[PDB]
């Protein structure tokens, strides 16, 4: 049960062109990590799978990089669309272990 | 006389655990003082303390390389992917299994992509049932008809190898011997 | 045609039993890896239960013995037969097609278990 903790809680940005969302793991993962993003109200879609692939339909602007205990996941252009809540989850041990989340704001 | 054990634990390069190595040993005085790092010893129905006298009439050594983690899977009675879809011990299973970390040899900076594993498969495995085809698994209505895209996957998934993983994505060696006696005369007698 | 359809969800009584249904379309649940993960209100994640192809079946230690997942392949539907229920159990719940056991490429749109 490897604890996820995402560092930033909540992360308020204007619609321009920045983001950033860390995911710390207590032991190494190793590129088994994977990011969700959950609009309010909604379900979570898949956007990244092991730490570094797009899934698809996801637009360029999401990215993510990371191995070990250390992972990334950035917005290239903060779109409207984009201010919700993300989740890191992780597939390295059983069971699949997710994150508290942080949530995007304006 | 000498049981070719030296070409089963020390191979240069073993084979993936979807395809799993078996060779055969008969005809030959069984020793197990060879087996003598760190590694792990599980016997199953026969006493580790005196296989050396202890004769019988087949073994069979079937060797496979699988991560930390899935090598509590290779024991009687466990569920998993690699005991469901790619290697699977019986109820009644009268053998040892030996597995041994081998971060030295299996694991490249680069990562090793030599080994793979079959993650999707229908039904489940008959205990000694080997699988090679490498047909694209159909997970939806839709026809594979030989392209892997949406709902069609590629059954055989590679194992990412480095050396700077944690021990239980580390590479384990892992042979497992299958004892088998005969009615007729037996011929590996320690 | 890839929806995932979730019914079954209600008021319960703690330790009564409540049964979970989830209608796939353009998915043979039957050929692959299926996953029930269940969202606490205004918590995050966490998964309960998947079934393998072949027909294992595992849980998360908090649900193991008291939640059982299955399949029925006529009606392609996924089934969760959830029986003493606790007050700890309230959430939504989804199933989800989880791309081996390792992520869930697909979510249903998730029903509400509300335990007392």
């Amino acid at each position: 049960e490897i604890v996820l903790t995402q560092s930033p809680g909540t992360l308020s940005l204007s619609p321009g062109e920045r983001a950033s969302l860390s995911c710390r793991a207590s032991q190494s993962l190793s590129t088994y990590l994977a990011w969700y993003q959950q609009k309010p109200g909604q379900a979570p879609r898949l956007l990244i799978f092991g730490a570094s692939s797009r899934a698809s339909g996801i637009p360029d602007r999401f990215s993510g990089g990371g191995s070990g205990t250390d992972f990334t996941l950035t917005i290239s252009r903060l779109e409207p669309e984009d201010f919700a809540v993300y989740y890191c989850q992780q597939y390295g041990s059983s069971p699949r272990t997710f994150g508290q989340g942080t949530k995007v704001e304006i | 006389n000498l049981c070719p054990f030296d070409e089963v634990f020390n191979a240069t390069r073993f084979a993936s655990v979807y395809a799993w190595n078996r060779k055969r040993i008969s005809n030959c005085v069984a020793d197990y003082s060879v087996l003598y790092p760190f590694f792990t010893f599980k016997c199953y129905g026969v006493s580790p303390t005196k296989l050396n006298d202890l004769c019988f009439t087949n073994v069979y050594a079937d060797s496979f390389v699988i991560r930390g983690d899935e090598v509590r899977q290779i024991a009687p009675g466990q569920t998993g992917n690699i005991a469901d879809y790619n290697y699977k011990l019986p109820d009644d299973f009268t053998g040892c299994v030996i597995a041994w970390n081998s971060n030295k040899l299996d694991s490249k900076v680069s990562g090793n992509y030599n080994y793979l594993y079959r993650l999707f498969r229908k039904s489940n495995l008959k205990p000694f049932e080997r699988d090679i085809s490498t047909e694209i698994y159909q997970a939806g209505n839709k026809p594979c008809n030989g392209v892997a895209g949406f709902n069609c996957y590629f059954p055989l998934r590679s194992y990412s190898f480095r050396p700077t993983y944690g021990v239980g994505h580390q590479p384990y060696r892992v042979v497992v011997l299958s004892f088998e006696l005969l009615h007729a005369p037996a011929t590996v007698c320690g | 045609d890839v929806h995932l359809v979730e019914s079954g969800g209600g008021l319960i009584q703690p330790g009564g039993s409540l049964r979970l249904s989830c209608a796939a379309s353009e998915f043979i649940v039957s050929a692959n890896y299926m996953s029930w993960v269940r969202q606490a209100p205004g918590e995050g994640l966490q998964w309960v239960s998947v079934i393998y192809p072949g027909g294992s079946t595992f849980y998360a230690e908090s649900v193991k013995g008291r939640f059982t997942i299955s399949r029925d392949n006529s009606r392609n539907t996924l089934y969760l037969q959830m029986n003493s229920l606790r007050a700890e159990d309230t959430g939504v719940y989804y199933c989800a097609r989880d791309y081996g056991d390792f992520y869930f490429d697909y979510w249903g749109q998730g029903t509400l278990v509300t335990v007392s």
